[PDB]
């Protein structure tokens, strides 16, 4: 298992950004895909979840980003995508890419600064 | 479910026995995980279900439970222990994390 | 839909991986209410809710579909499961049934009983890690992680809530990953919010490539709003079959509009409900029925070990029952000891010692019968359901029950026999005391086996208790102390020959009065010198074996219907 | 017209009711909904004046302008329970006639029969007036007919304000709807009806005139169904189409006790709805109507019951005749009552079958065994009869004593009076069949003495079981306790197997309070007196065995008989006291 995050940079408030989470070493179609952010001076906070093929690739977001964030996955390349809209207001964090939340947060990534 | 981790900061010497306390607001029936965020940024799970250990984790880390207080005990602390620790619960939706504990040598 | 809890997780953690299961019923006609021309077809991924008269007497419609039934059995149609004709083997292999009354041990936690059911369900090829993973997936699928360590105790016990009990039952019936799920009144006796959450959980389970069938007599508005497919049954005949949201539009299109501020299910049930008036309302239901038609592993040793472990874990945690048993035993022992107190100036006579031994032998069977019958009838229904599910073939269950009840029986014998031999100042020594202890233990074990056989042979609790009391009285009168064991012509003599109480009395007499008289003359003048001690022990062992054989035959051949 | 007014009602003994304010008039029917812990049953019990002795009840209850005290509730308010405990072996006409005789006292039975006929015609019960109640599943009357019979028995006292505790729970949909229509008609016939329903149907919304909702004792809403819809639409929760407004408004005013946040949310919503209702005009209009009725002085007098209860002897005789007719009309009951001792004696004769009075191998042994079995089996049969036949009468008495008809000790006395002759006849026939066949000292005087000495312990055990059933609810526990007590008595008090002259002091003292000792002494003196023994051998005569077992029993035969026969009224008085405590430890 190996997770690589990318797509962080300097954006203006109200803009748009897309993060990329590369997966390697496991079947991308049977495990979940979770986005976990971390503010510079707060605790870890779960952002969104993208379920496996058994749930028809359904998504779900937290009560703070429901409507502004859009998470998707590409099965051809096993790369997770997180489309962020109306960001940089208070969503600046060190967003990480997790694999499983219901079976314990295991095999974390590297995280990127948004 | 709010996860209160204590203490907020801890400083010890090499070889000392460090114990971190995490308290859950509700009953999770032992569904607790311990994360270790290295200063470089890479996080790695050390103990899942509050009793077992992940692959590649040294046997110095152990998990215990006393009533409603989960404890992560680290014996024979080395120089590779300088990192942040976060306790989380995954028994009730949504999955919440802990306040965190900065362990410095 | 906005008044209920909405902060839940819509994820599916345990789905059915395999070919989609089907269920097709073609012109089902039941006879002894009156199902006529029932026909429907459901596939995996749909939730069929049978509303209205979903029963044909003592057996519901889902019991008829599965092949069960307490009433009649003469069928007139066909039932196709996964493209194959109906058969008990097929419904046992693919179809899962969740009854209305739960069968859960109160002294066990959720995780323990789930692991036990998984060990008795999964084949021997699955390792312990796979069983633990399956149990964790079943727990996470039904959102039972916050109560996985709490006990599942029934009423009069703390345990947990009713909805959590129903979820635990669903998980027990869902551990072996069934393709078709069947529940009879899942929301019976639950709160409104609890029933809504259970219906949402059942819908989520059906969404995971499964086929879930639900029977509900009077569903609420919020419950009817969550139905995927509905089947209206009135007096056995179907009225509507399809989507729940389209039922109102169909009834309005056939000339029966639903009034504003009125539940559709209740209105369409009491509109065609059977009441000179009975024939007038019958043709109305027949007209709608005809109108609807024109528009359309692991092994015996492993099972025995799991059963005995579950029984031990359930018995060693029931503190009140053990406390009452110990209190009764101590009270009986103290009464017997202080009534026949031999220490003092006046010693016990011969007839006093004889009556003391007879009472020691014949007073415990009453409480023994009572306790054994109560314990057997408190789980007869659970045993019948577990046997019908197909976990064990009642072979190892006999030995499991025997070896699980043996420790409590031995403890009870110790408590009943310790403050009894010393208070009465009987024959001093170790060998006579050990012989008396062993004889009392064997006699009480034989009585326990007789009680188990009488409980498994008769379905009624009162009738079984009456039969046990009749046998106990027949064995009591046949003893060698009441009717002298000599005034028996043909029937009482043969009854005494198979009476464990008479053999117990004779053994106690031969133990206490051999070469200890104040000689064998005291037994020569009586009729307790025609069988040696080892012969009495062998006869008691043979009676115990015969009662065990009878109990096994009754368990294997007689159905333990509640 | 009459009018019921409740103002600031509260029941603490843990604040079950909090500021209940209701107002009903004549010709209207008020329904009350609520959750499990809503406290509607407590409100009904406080209105009827039954559970007021357990905890203090505040507030005033105005009826026609006059405030009724805490003692006038049972004289104006009727209460129909949900258990529906009726005698199976009795007709509707006879049951209503007995109820009218216990309630009203006018004179010749013509007026009572006319009243019963009128009440049956009011509820349409003339077609089952000459049919046994029985069981609905065994071929008797249906559950709706039983509820109609109960309502008729309650209306026989001519009430004006009626209360119903869940009259539709336990029935099917059609029967529940019929009961609702019947209650609506009874309310429209110049009466006040206040009933509670667990979960009504959709067609029962427009049938009621006033609908009340209670949540943890707090009044959420009370008004017209149209006003109910208007208020719930103005509050911001419009009822959706095809949503069963009853269930919707029950779920909107409920507390979800599943998590720590949903409970707080539901509590906040309930409090907001209650605060919006307290500021509405409906509660103000209700309070204004209550205050106007309180200070009007134009409404007629408070309508009480028709008459008071008759004397104690008349009620006792009526209850005796009722229980006698109920016992005679049940063939199985009298069959068991008269044949239990017979089957016991036949089972003993199948083993003993004779006593060899010319051999010393088992003669004394057989006699002692027979006497022990008789003394240990007669109270067992009495307890069996009591446990099998009393609990139904006990439930009927518990249900009918709260209405002021009669007391429970009168029912116990009537049960004893009706059980005396049947037990006497059973013991007599059992002795006539078994005493002569066994050949136990054939003589007429000994026969009568044996009959009496086996009849007394039967009645003693039956009355002891009656007392224990009056003090303990569970019949199986009473059965086990009586069995253990009888075993202990026949083992200690009886000098057959213990030789009392050698038993310790505490057991010797305990044996003096047991009837088994006197029974065994009487039986020994009656058996081993006038016959000799031969071994063809401790003893040779019977007087030696008598002096060995009970030395001074020959001179105290009559004293033992007197004590055995005086043990009976003491148990009756103890049962009277037990029932005078039971009628206080339940309510």
């Amino acid at each position: 298992v190996k997770l690589v995050e990318s797509g962080g940079g300097l954006v203006q408030p109200g803009g748009s950004l897309r993060l990329s989470c590369a997966t390697s070493g496991f079947t991308f179609s049977e495990f979940f895909m979770e986005w976990v952010r971390q503010p510079p001076g707060k605790r870890l906070e779960w952002v969104a979840v993208s379920r496996n093929e058994a749930n028809d690739y359904t998504t779900d977001y937290s009560a703070s980003v429901k409507g502004r964030f859009i998470v998707s996955r590409d099965t051809s390349q096993n790369i997770l995508y997180l489309q962020m809209n109306a960001l940089r207001a208070e969503d600046t964090a060190i967003y990480y890419c997790a694999r499983d939340a219901w079976m314990g947060f295991d095999y974390w990534g590297q995280g990127t600064t948004v | 479910i709010q996860m209160t981790q204590s203490p907020s900061s801890l400083s010890a010497s090499l070889g000392e026995r460090v114990s971190l306390t995490c308290r859950a607001s509700q009953e999770i029936s032992g569904y607790l995980s311990w994360l270790q965020q290295k200063p470089d940024g890479t996080i790695q799970r050390l103990i899942y279900a509050a009793f077992s250990l992940d692959s590649g984790v040294p046997k110095r880390f152990s998990g215990s439970r006393s009533g409603s207080d989960y404890s992560l005990t680290i014996s024979s602390l080395e120089s590779e222990d300088l990192a942040h620790y976060y306790c989380l619960q995954y028994a009730s939706y949504p999955c919440t994390f802990g306040g965190g504990t900065k362990l410095e040598i | 839909d906005r008044l209920f809890s909405s902060e839940s997780d819509n994820s599916l953690y345990f789905t059915y991986s395999g070919q989609p299961n089907t269920l097709e019923v073609r012109d089902l006609n039941y006879q002894v209410l009156g199902i006529q021309n029932l026909s429907f077809k459901v596939r995996s991924g749909q939730m069929l809710a049978i509303i209205g008269s979903s029963g044909c007497g003592r057996a519901s419609l889902l019991d008829v579909i599965t092949g069960r039934g307490h009433g009649g059995k003469i069928k007139s149609g066909q039932i196709w499961i996964n493209g194959q004709p109906s058969s008990p083997q097929l419904v046992r292999k693919c179809v899962a049934h969740v009854r209305q009354h739960n069968q859960l041990l109160p002294n066990l936690t959720v995780r323990e009983t789930l692991a036990f059911i998984a060990q008795m369900r999964l084949p021997r090829t699955f390792s312990q890690a796979q069983r633990d993973k399956r149990v964790e997936d079943v727990i996470a699928e039904l959102r039972l992680r916050q109560c996985a360590d709490t006990r599942v105790g029934n009423m009069y016990v703390r345990g947990l809530s009713g909805g959590e009990r129903r979820r635990v039952s669903i998980g027990v019936q869902l551990l072996w990953n069934p393709g078709i799920l069947i529940l009879d009144e899942p929301t019976s006796g639950l709160d409104s919010f609890t029933a809504h959450n259970l219906v949402k959980t059942l819908s989520r389970l059906a969404k995971g490539n499964r086929l879930v069938l639900i029977s509900l007599h009077q569903p609420r508005s919020d419950i009817f709003r969550l139905f995927d497919l509905v089947l209206l049954m009135t007096s056995g005949t179907p009225i509507y079959l399809g989507a729940a949201q389209h039922m109102v539009q169909y009834f309005t299109a056939i000339g029966y509009p639903c009034p504003r501020y009125s539940n559709p299910a209740d209105f369409y049930v009491d509109l065609t409900s059977i009441d000179e008036q009975e024939l007038a309302t019958r043709e109305k239901a027949q007209s709608l029925a005809a109108l609807f038609l024109e528009k359309v592993m692991p092994g015996a040793v492993q099972q025995f070990t799991t059963l005995i472990r579950r029984q031990i874990s359930n018995d060693f945690r029931d503190l009140p029952t053990l406390l009452i048993h110990g209190a009764e035993a101590c009270l009986m022992s103290m009464t017997i000891g202080f009534l026949y107190f031999g220490h003092g100036s006046i010693q016990l006579s011969f007839m006093d010692t004889a009556a003391l031994l007879f009472m020691i032998g014949a007073l415990i069977p009453f409480n023994v019968i009572l306790d054994v019958i109560s314990k057997c009838y408190s789980e007869r229904a659970m045993l019948y359901y577990e046997l019908e599910d197909g976990l064990y073939t009642t072979g190892p269950y006999f030995f499991a029950k025997i070896l699980g009840e043996l420790p409590e029986h031995c403890a009870y014998i110790i408590i009943y026999g310790m403050p009894t031999y010393w208070l009465a100042n009987l024959r001093p020594g170790l060998q006579p005391f050990l012989l008396h202890f062993l004889l009392v233990w064997l006699v009480v074990f034989c009585c326990r086996i007789m009680a188990l056989a009488a409980a498994a042979l008769l379905p009624t609790f009162h009738m079984a208790s009456f039969f046990s009391n009749a046998l106990y009285n027949s064995f009591y009168l046949a003893g060698g102390f009441m009717i002298n064991l000599s005034s028996l012509w043909t029937v009482p003599a043969w009854i005494s020959k198979v009476s464990f109480l008479r053999w117990c009395f004779e053994g106690l007499m031969k133990i206490q009065f051999s070469r200890r008289t104040y000689g064998d003359k005291i037994l020569s003048v009586m009729e307790l010198d025609s069988y040696p001690l080892y012969a009495i022990y062998l006869i008691v062992i043979g009676l115990s074996g015969g009662f065990m054989v009878l109990y096994y035959v009754s368990l294997r051949f007689i159905k333990q219907k509640p | 017209p009459h009018s019921l007014g409740i103002l600031h009602a509260s029941y603490s003994v843990r604040q079950i009711l909090k500021d209940v304010s209701l107002y009903v008039e004549s010709g209207q029917i008020m329904c009350i909904l609520g959750s499990s812990g809503s406290g509607k049953t407590t409100l009904l019990d406080a209105m009827s004046g039954r559970l007021g002795r357990a905890g203090t009840f505040l507030g005033e209850v105005y009826v026609n302008g006059r405030a009724l005290r805490r003692e006038q509730f049972q004289d104006c308010f009727s209460y129909v329970l949900q258990s529906d405990t009726l005698l199976s072996s009795l007709t509707v006409r006879e049951t209503l006639h007995y109820t009218a005789l216990l309630a009203i006292r006018r004179g010749n039975p013509g007026s009572f029969q006319k009243k019963v006929e009128a009440v049956m015609a009011e509820l349409s019960l003339s077609h089952v007036a000459d049919r046994l109640i029985g069981n609905y599943s065994l071929g008797g009357i249906s559950t709706g007919e039983r509820r109609r019979v109960s309502i008729a028995a309650q209306l026989l006292q001519d009430p004006k304000v009626m209360l119903f505790d869940e009259p539709t729970t336990g029935l099917d949909c059609m029967t529940a709807n019929q009961i609702v229509v019947l209650l609506v008609e009874l309310a429209r016939r110049n009466r006040i009806v206040v009933l509670t329903i667990h979960q009504p149907r959709s067609e029962l919304f427009q049938l009621f005139d006033k609908i009340a909702i209670l949540s943890f004792g707090e009044l959420i809403f009370c008004g017209t169904p149209a006003e109910m819809l208007d208020f719930f639409n103005d509050c911001g929760y419009p009822c959706p189409e095809h949503s069963n407004p009853f269930d919707f408004y029950m779920d909107l005013t409920s507390v979800d006790t599943q998590s720590k946040e949903r409970e707080i949310e539901t509590s906040k919503r309930v409090q907001m709805i209650e605060s919006a209702y307290k500021k509405s005009a409906i509660c103000h209009k209700t309070l204004k109507n209550i205050e106007r009725m309180k200070h009007l002085k134009t409404l007629p007098m408070v309508p009480f019951k028709t008459k008071d209860s008759p004397g104690v002897f008349s009620k006792l005789g009526v209850l005796l005749r009722r229980v006698t007719r109920n016992l005679v009309r049940n063939k199985l009951a009298v069959i068991t009552r008269l044949l239990q001792n017979l089957i016991m004696g036949l089972f003993l004769l199948f083993f003993v079958l004779r006593v060899r009075s010319n051999v010393l191998k088992g003669a004394i042994q057989d006699r002692v065994g027979l006497l022990y079995q008789f003394v240990g089996a007669t109270p067992y049969t009495g307890m069996l009869n009591a446990v099998n036949l009393f609990p139904v009468l006990r439930a009927v008495s518990d249900q009918e004593s709260q209405d002021g008809l009669y007391q429970k000790w009168q029912m116990m006395l009537a049960y004893a009076l009706h059980v005396l002759p049947f037990s006497v006849v059973a013991t007599m026939i059992f002795s006539s069949v078994c005493y002569w066949t066994l050949g136990l000292h054939p003589e007429v005087a000994r026969f009568g003495y044996f009959s009496a000495a086996l009849l007394a312990p039967h009645l003693i055990g039956e009355f002891l079981t009656l007392v224990l059933l009056g003090i303990v609810q569970n019949p199986n526990w009473v059965n086990s306790v009586v069995a253990l007590l009888s075993i202990a008595g026949v083992l200690v008090g009886s000098g057959f197997l213990r030789n009392i002259q050698e038993m310790p002091i505490p057991f010797k003292i305990i044996s003096y309070f047991t009837f088994q000792k006197y029974c065994s002494e009487i039986l020994v003196v009656n058996e081993f007196y006038g016959l000799n023994f031969t071994c063809g051998c401790a003893f040779t005569q019977g007087i030696q065995f008598i002096e060995k077992t009970c030395p001074g029993a020959t001179s105290r035969f009559t004293m033992n008989f007197l004590i055995l026969y005086s043990f009976i009224p003491a148990l009756v008085i103890l049962g009277i006291v037990v029932f005078k405590i039971r009628d206080h430890l339940i309510s």
